[PDB]
RNA sequence: AUCCUUAUGCACGGGAAAUACGCAUAUCAGUGAGGAUUCGUCCGAGAUUGUGUUUUUGCUGGUUUAAUUAUAA
């Protein structure tokens, strides 16, 4: 019941058990492969700039943290 | 084609097909002499070491003289157009100017030269100041770097200008007079039409024809070209007499362009690379027990340096010493000379070796130490960017031209060599002065091959970008006030170079009134429309759509004065705001879009990082974005 | 884009030649290629097969 | 001229195996090797010895950013 946003709206993925009871949630097929492959190419062209061009991150506590970080009635 | 390849050779790691040099032309004319000119006309060529003209110059020379009309030469470019604008220039000045009172009039004609590279004009002004001195001419340069004030351009005679800054000094309005006094207009390299800043060059003849009305005496206008298909359409956009145009294909070039080829068979780029400094190498060795002085091109400037490293590492692995065999001692001294003293790329132990690089990103002065000293031939091997084809006449026997994919910001994409760069490129060649002929090599994947051939046999048309630079001549015009409707702009857009090739291939630059209006009046107007929705806008002109009446706004004249793109127009407009603060300046000057083709780099990347800690201007972005990087280069 | 070209009762895709598929999977895999950079700022031409 | 049988060579296509394939200035062997039988007989080409490699022979593929230049002074 929860929605995330002529447009069609697919259930997120969720694990039974670990779900049991929990708010769920409603995102569109093409936006949830978009944020995804938006972050994880963010990471990738981090990838390619930290092993060619040897730079040492920051980082640690704080920053990994934040890294952890990351109604319709029908 | 079959004539084009004459032979073909199989190896391992390539296949390489050489084609031969092309035919000596066909005689049918006399060659001019010197001792034919009149009095003032024989210093004209004062060193005159053939005392007759080249296969090119004689025949457009008289007719140049016999008529006064808009004329057209694609040449090889030879040298040959030096002189024969300088020619026309002396005809002007002659009819400006007495045969018996030798009194020259000062203020009567005017003249400009469009060369579009800053360093070629400077070039030519000393070319013009050494063949006009006996006039008593004042030959000086009006654009960019040259700073010319409101007083001197009065003063001078001839103008050598590049097409931006002739461009922006006839838009402003208070100097038409001087426009009206310019009797002869020069273009040198209309061939330029095809890349974006061709643009410029149709803006300007349209405002030769069009714009001066009042006055409307039009004045003598001369395109000088590499040779270019679709000759007869490039007349139909200026005006020019049939007889003017003259076209004249690579037979005539002074040094015949042997045209070579090899292919890479390889896909993957570890391998792929290796092949063709394998090529490379295996050219180079077979140029230089020749004796022969080689030019080595690459995509980019981190590229040359490391090529060089290979063939250091490599050429000297086969043999050390035959680069340099003579003059070791004088060879050591002048090497040491240059290298040691002014070099601060570690390009000092390249230079070394006698294997040297030229490219942007190499001091000016150690830029100007390699060119001298390729000149003398102490540097047997010269890797280079794209800069020096553009750029500097100075040709070597040997040219390569290594690999296929370049990265144009425009696209964001690995694109082709494109048709107009490959040309140029190969027009440097074997010396006319000195050597016989020239050894063209393009290093290149065999599947663009079938390509390459055909762009490179010229065959492609010049191609009219005007569809970006339309919005934004189409304001400047405005600004002038020339355009008070729509009708009027179409008017204008008549002698625009797009509408020519329009006229010739609708299809292909996406007409689709075709059958419709052969006039394409409709097109014209629609265009129209298009542009002055998005500068009404950006609020750079007033429009509406059934009424039709056109004005300038103040933002507009801003844009025509100093000459902004309208992109960077509309980033002023909304990221400019009232409470808009010094760190916020700097941010917006980054922003502008004459930037975009501005990008980080590895080896600038640790004076930045050292920079970025001191600077007294904050910056809100970081090291990888370019935008950072350009306003702290501002800063310094 | 062809008219021509009909679906019928029973297919789904409409029924073409082999060519005409052999053009027509290049010009799906423009999309894709196209919109998978421009969405993730990403060039075409640097792709590894 | 067509059609068919056997043997051999080259080969498209389809399987199975590599405890499997070989080598010998070496010993024998249709002038009888090695077996089988219902006890009358019957089958008819390898056997020994040494050795090479054998979870492997050759070859490949993937993964671990060009140049240029524009202001009103």
């Amino acid at each position: 019941s929860y929605n995330i946003e002529d447009t069609i709206l697919t259930l997120k993925e969720s694990s039974i058990f670990d779900d049991t009871d929990s708010t769920e949630v409603l995102e569109n097929v093409k936006a949830a492969e978009e944020n995804a492959d938006r972050e994880k190419l963010r990471l990738r062209q981090m990838n390619k700039d930290r092993r060619q061009k040897k730079k040492i991150l920051n980082v640690s506590s704080l920053d990994i943290e934040e890294e952890e970080e990351g109604l319709i009635i029908g | 084609s079959l004539p084009e390849g004459s032979f073909k050779r199989v190896k391992p790691q390539y296949d390489e097909i050489h084609i031969p040099a092309p035919s000596k032309p066909v005689i049918d004319y006399e060659l001019k002499e010197i001792t034919s000119l009149p009095d003032w006309c024989q210093e004209a060529f004062p060193s005159s070491e053939t005392t007759s003209l080249n296969p090119i110059q004689s025949k457009v020379f008289h007719a140049a003289f016999e008529g006064d009309s808009n004329m057209l030469i694609c040449a090889p470019t030879g040298s040959g157009k030096t002189n024969i604008a300088l020619l026309t220039v002396l005809k002007a000045l002659s009819h400006h100017y007495n045969p018996k009172t030798k009194k020259l009039n000062l203020s009567a004609f005017k003249i400009v030269y469009i060369a579009p590279l800053k360093a070629l004009v400077q070039e030519q002004v000393r070319e013009f100041q050494r063949r006009l001195a006996f006039l008593g001419i004042k030959v000086a340069e009006l654009t960019g770097d040259s700073r010319l004030s409101r007083k001197q351009i009065d003063e001078t005679q001839v103008l050598v200008s590049t097409p931006e800054k002739w461009d922006i000094t006839t838009r402003n309005s208070n100097n038409l007079a001087i426009v009206e006094l310019v009797r002869l207009l020069i273009i040198d390299e209309i061939h330029l039409l095809h890349d974006d800043r061709g643009p410029v060059l149709e803006s300007i003849v349209a405002r030769t024809f069009w714009a001066s009305k009042y006055g409307q005496e039009y004045p003598r206008i001369i395109g000088l070209s590499a040779t270019l298909p679709n000759y007869e359409d490039v007349g139909r956009f200026l005006r020019v007499p049939k007889e003017g145009l003259f076209y004249f294909d690579s037979s005539f070039r002074p040094c015949p362009l042997s045209q070579q080829f090899c292919g890479i068979k390889e896909r993957n780029s570890l391998k792929k690379l290796k092949a063709m400094n394998d090529a490379c190498y295996e050219k180079v060795l077979e140029s230089i027990n020749e004796g022969n002085q080689i030019i080595v091109f690459v995509h980019s400037r981190k590229e040359t340096s490391r090529t060089a490293t290979w063939l250091k590492n490599k050429f000297a692995e086969e043999n050390i010493t035959h680069k340099l065999t003579k003059n070791d001692a004088g060879s050591k001294q002048i090497l040491k000379t240059e290298a040691a003293n002014v070099l601060d790329p570690s390009l000092r132990k390249l230079i070394e070796s006698g294997i040297g690089t030229h490219h942007a990103g190499l001091t000016r002065s150690d830029r100007s130490l390699s060119e001298d000293l390729f000149a003398d031939g102490l540097l047997q091997v010269l890797v280079c960017t794209a800069t020096l084809a553009w750029g500097v006449n100075l040709p070597a026997h040997t040219v390569i031209i290594k690999g296929t994919d370049v990265y144009s910001p425009e696209k964001g994409s690995w694109e082709q060599l494109s048709p107009q760069d490959v040309l140029q490129m190969l027009g440097r060649a074997g010396r006319p002065r000195y050597d016989t002929f020239g050894e063209g090599i393009i290093i290149t994947d065999q599947s663009n091959v079938q390509y390459y051939l055909s762009v490179l046999n010229q065959q492609l048309p010049i191609e009219s970008q005007f569809v970006s630079k339309l919005v934004d001549n189409l304001n400047a015009e405005v600004v002038a006030g020339n355009i008070k409707c729509r009708n009027d702009a179409v008017n204008w857009l008549a002698y625009t170079y797009l509408y020519v090739r329009m006229l010739a291939s609708p299809m292909l630059y996406k007409v689709p009134d075709i059958s419709s209006d052969g006039q394409l009046k409709k097109f014209r107007e629609s265009l129209v429309h298009s542009a002055l929705c998005i500068l009404k806008e950006q609020e750079l002109v007033l429009y509406d759509a059934e009424n039709d009446v056109i004005e300038a706004t103040d933002l507009g004249n801003i844009a025509s004065s100093f000459y902004i793109n309208h992109a960077s127009m509309d980033v002023y407009n909304r990221e400019l705001d009232e409470h808009t603060t010094q760190i916020d300046l700097f941010r917006i000057f980054s922003m502008s879009e004459e930037f975009k083709y501005v990008s980080v780099r590895y080896e600038e990347k640790r004076e930045l990082k050292q920079l970025l800690e001191k600077a007294p201007i904050p910056i809100r972005e970081d090291i990888d974005d370019p935008l950072a990087k350009v306003n702290v280069l501002l800063q310094s | 884009s062809d008219p021509t070209i009909t679906i019928k009762s029973y297919h789904l895709w409409p029924s073409f030649t082999d060519e005409q598929w052999i053009t027509i999977e290049s010009q799906m895999r423009d999309l894709i290629l196209t919109e998978y950079g421009r969405k993730y700022n990403v060039n075409i031409s640097a792709l590894t097969q």
